[PDB]
């Protein structure tokens, strides 16, 4: 829960950009929103795909390393807290972030409108 | 007392051009992206054109892009647009609203403060379906307005605002559930996907007037139902 604010306030200090300057970027990711007792193997996925999705050498170059470091310790925090319909779902939403980023030629405004999208799905998926 | 105060409508024959102003006060109008909404007779709202704080960015509905052209000037807080090559489209009451997004969920699109518009008039997408047209209540009744969209609102992106005769619109909710500051609790939304509701649980005087919905999730342009009108018994 305080691990959960901790991770939303250093995706927030990651933005670059302005999404108002990306308007014309803004895509459909279609979450899975109504997925969140159970729900610990779906956070933990979800958990693993943000980490994922931040890890690659494209996020790195897009991202500040120093902020993206505080970022994977605290979603690490969460998974150690915590510590098969739903998992699909949620992987095909992370595919559709990648597909998207792709296409987008990982834009700083692709970028941007990724960042505001799991802002709004890490903290639906956490209450 | 914080408002808008637009200006500049008038009577403009086709082909003819107007400059229309919208001065702000209450509020440093610098740190807000700004937007031009019209309403025509008989017709749902209709976003026109918005504005960053800086003025560095700007956006257009198709239909009026290259025709009108949007500016602010920070020092002054004012916003304008200059409307061009007018047509019998054209004629409605223009609003200009003050953008309740901000950048940690960059969510804009959606209106916190409006004013109460400048009328022109010319000489001569997802669609929201709101149902009822007219709710006709007594003070002290139960309201259940709908909204519902012809594709899925991304992000649940979804507004109600209210329009009471002689007041700017108002917002109530935005995110479809959140009650903007200072809206009385029983205002609720509910929703998700392509059905959204506004709930009022106990209509007071000051709750007959004009219901509309509008979504936001969208690339622009962002779009609005054609209102619910709730009137007194």
């Amino acid at each position: 829960s305080l691990g959960s604010r901790r991770t939303l306030m250093l995706l927030a200090q990651m933005r670059r950009i302005s999404l108002f300057s990306c308007l014309k970027d803004r895509h459909d990711f279609g979450f899975p929103q109504e997925e969140f007792a159970e729900t610990i193997p779906v956070l933990h996925e979800m958990i693993q795909q943000i980490f994922n999705l931040f890890s690659t050498k494209d996020s790195s170059a897009a991202w500040d390393e120093t902020l993206l470091d505080k970022f994977y310790t605290e979603l690490y925090q969460q998974l150690n807290d915590l510590e098969e319909d739903s998992i699909l779902a949620v992987r095909k939403y992370f595919q559709r972030i990648t597909l998207y980023l792709k296409e987008k030629k990982y834009s700083p405004c692709a970028w941007e409108v990724v960042r505001a999208e799991i802002m709004r799905s890490f903290s639906l998926s956490t209450n | 007392e914080v408002q808008l105060v637009e200006s500049g409508g008038d009577l403009v024959q086709p082909g003819g051009s107007l400059r229309l102003s919208c001065a702000a006060s209450g509020f440093t109008f610098s740190g807000y992206a700004m937007a031009w909404v019209r309403q025509a007779p008989g017709k749902e709202m209709q976003w026109v054109s918005s504005i960053s704080d800086d003025g560095g960015t700007s956006y257009y509905a198709d239909s009026v892009e290259g025709r009108f052209t949007v500016s602010r000037d920070n020092s002054r807080s004012s916003l304008y647009l200059q409307i061009n090559n007018l047509r019998a489209g054209d004629t409605a009451v223009y609003h200009c609203a003050r953008d309740h997004g901000g950048n940690d969920y960059g969510d804009f699109g959606h209106f916190d403060l409006w004013g109460r518009g400048t009328l022109v008039t010319v000489s001569s997408e997802i669609v929201l379906t709101q149902s009822p047209g007219t709710l006709s209540l007594s003070p002290g009744e139960g309201a259940t307005l709908s909204c519902r969209a012809s594709q899925r609102v991304s992000n649940n992106y979804l507004a109600w605002y209210q329009h009471r005769p002689g007041q700017a619109p108002r917002l109530l909710i935005y995110g479809a559930s959140s009650r903007a500051t200072g809206i009385p609790d029983r205002f609720r939304g509910s929703g998700s996907g392509t059905d959204f509701t506004l709930t009022i649980s106990r209509l007071e005087p000051e709750d007959f007037a004009v219901y509309f919905c509008q979504q936001y999730g969208s690339a622009p342009p962002w779009t609005f139902g054609q209102g619910t009108k709730v009137e007194i018994k």
